[PDB]
RNA sequence: CUAAGAAAUUCACGGCGGGCUUGAUGUCCGCGUCUACCUG
């Protein structure tokens, strides 16, 4: 339920709770409660879909509520 | 046709409760039911900069600005009473029983078929071999996860508490037990028929276990942590029921089920924990890898559609991986 | 190709306790029990603005201004009693062993490579060189951190203790021996044969250390400092608060462990001297800056790297820096 | 002397099974709180 980056890699994986671990220094900001999310290798960056939002662009762009996430973190499939 | 259930999750056997840490003297091992507890208190500290920096920022003048400003925690620890030596860890242990009856399956035939391999299992064995096993770790304390080491006499000692009373009880020295062979004792045998019983079903059973590791006057205990979820810093909270640190009831139980010796590349490495891609994290890596077939769930899949059976060192994983729960679905 | 892990950590060795603080006279013989706490009190002082001013604020009506409104604080103090001069510390110090082996490691070859590496220095030279620069730490009162400047006779008491009661106890006097020349006795070379044998993992070792300072009568000992919040800042709140541990005054359990591994004499920058604590990046605080930097190759990250994978040993006072630093703990990952 | 006047939303429900959060740390150092007072 949001518009991350660019990324294309893979049905992400997403939370806002987000601890950062120190132990295993290649992998930064380790995230916490997890949901699960499936875009299916869509094409541009809004196409979240956890269970109702996957087409409606403008109704997208209407949910900015929790949204512009980076992205960058433990995984390039892994958003935050 | 037999196709692979849909939804199938797994109620567990041998749950435990929460551990608890208390305090004293070795000397007063034997009417220790009022020993304080270990409590938890915050202290402070002060770091330095020890991580391994890239090699484009590696300028000089940065290096000592960095660490002219430390970075100041603020971390809870837990430490034995300055006039005691000896913790006490107390929890108990219920053994459920029933261990093939799932949960939510999808299809009656997959549901019946499981039943029925599992009842066969049960039947040419018993499951003495899964518990001449969990016997073990209990006797040698594993539960006590990083107290362990450098303890220097660990007496475990655990109760049958059918009614409020003890039925029979249990002395053992965790230390005379290695943390690798699995050996035959006198008093490993009344008890892992005593967990035997309890899995089968034929009974209930609850036993109470306590720990005593001998560390040293005013020394340092080891809890489980929490979560730092969300400036006022802080770092390493350590969980506590009601002020009194504790062991959590999955970390618990985690050496419960370090059992598994049965796995390819076993170079006397010791056992791991059993798990579906049979894996530990702090190895690194997941043995039991998907391209062998030596897996928990084309091990399961081989066995109860088409009924290869494999060999009795697999079998009894398999059974113990029902044993500990989880889903299995195709989630 | 053999490259380094991305997980690594090692526990500790050389696990401290917090150091109890007591007070008495001499005739210190029997202070098992009688000895009270040294409880932590609180004060008012009443400052002047004693810091340096920039070249703004060089004005005598603003500086009559800041002194005429004064600052008022509450610190917190503690001091022995007034009919007792001598401070007495206690911790229990114990070795583990095994110190070569990590705790969490990805490649399996790795840490091989890593536990063949540290045996070959094992089998090679033993931890006698690491176990009496220990024990020279332990001996005199390095962890009196400064309790111990302007004393008279920090008489330093170790019991080794197998089981509830004593197996072996010395005593040593902590201004005989220095704190910049690590000469071996007739003791502390029985008491590196006993932290030696800990850290091969030969037995267990449980080292209860006392140490007595006479400073004198009523006068003011330091615990560690502790670190209060952001709180309310107005007149009255408190500005330094100790650390304490059942109404009695002590030091942290790192303030023990950063005197104890006051070892590295093999920086390249002698132009001083000073056993410095033992550090990746090898750097002490009060002195600011940073030795074993990485601009030069003589560091800790460049050296395990050289050690490990290409095989280029380096020298043997440079080698104990390593297996020190090992004892110690930390996270070494890429 | 009113965007005034007017108004029944209701019935029933299985959230549920599983888990290792680890490793290490130096908080330092300096200080003036004064002057008074009728409780019947």
């Amino acid at each position: 339920t949001m518009s991350t980056a660019y990324i294309i890699f893979n049905s992400s994986v997403a939370a806002v709770v987000d601890t950062e671990i120190a132990n295993g220094a290649n992998v930064t900001f380790s995230t916490v409660t997890v949901k699960e999310e499936i875009n299916a290798n869509r094409d541009f960056n809004l196409v979240n879909a956890q269970n109702g939002k996957i087409s409606r662009a403008k109704r997208w762009g209407n949910e900015a509520s929790k949204c512009e996430y980076f992205g960058r973190e433990i995984n390039p499939t892994e958003f935050f | 046709i037999l196709s692979t259930a849909s939804v199938l999750a797994f109620e567990r056997k041998l749950d435990p409760s929460d551990a608890l840490m208390s305090a004293g003297a070795w000397a007063q091992r034997d009417a220790s039911q009022e020993w304080p507890a270990v409590t938890v208190r915050e202290k402070s500290v002060r770091g330095t900069i020890s991580n391994r920096l890239k090699t484009k920022d590696r300028d000089p003048a940065k290096l000592d600005a960095s660490i002219q400003s430390p970075n100041l925690q603020t971390v809870d620890v837990a430490n034995l009473p300055s006039d005691a030596d000896t913790l006490k860890v107390r929890f108990t242990l219920r053994v459920l029983g029933g261990a093939g009856t799932p949960s939510a399956c999808n299809d009656a035939a997959y549901r019946d078929k499981l039943l029925q391999t599992v009842a066969t299992y049960v039947n040419d064995q018993g499951f003495a071999e899964l518990a001449r096993r969990y016997a073990h770790n209990l006797a040698n304390a594993r539960f006590l996860w990083r107290n362990r080491v450098g303890a220097e006499a660990v007496e475990v000692r655990i109760n049958h508490i059918r009614q409020g009373e003890v039925a029979r009880a249990w002395r053992f020295d965790a230390l005379a037990i290695g943390l690798r062979d699995f050996k035959a004792d006198a008093e490993l045998d009344a008890l892992a028929e005593l967990i035997a019983s309890g899995l089968s079903g034929s009974g209930h059973v609850l036993l109470e276990v306590v720990a005593f590791a001998r560390i040293g006057d005013g020394q340092e205990v080891f809890p489980s942590q929490e979560l730092i979820l969300d400036k006022g810093q802080k770092s390493k909270t350590l969980y506590s029921v009601r002020d009194a640190a504790a062991i959590h009831s999955q970390k618990i139980g985690n050496a419960l089920r370090t059992i598994d010796t049965w796995y390819p590349d076993e170079d006397g490495l010791g056992p791991i924990a059993v798990e579906p891609y049979g894996s530990v994290t702090s190895q690194g890596k997941a043995y039991r890898q998907p391209k062998q077939k030596l897996d928990f769930y084309t091990l399961l899949d081989n066995w109860v559609l088409r009924d290869e059976a494999p060999a009795v060192e697999q079998q009894h994983y398999v059974i113990a991986n029902l044993i500990r729960g989880g889903v299995f679905g195709e989630a």
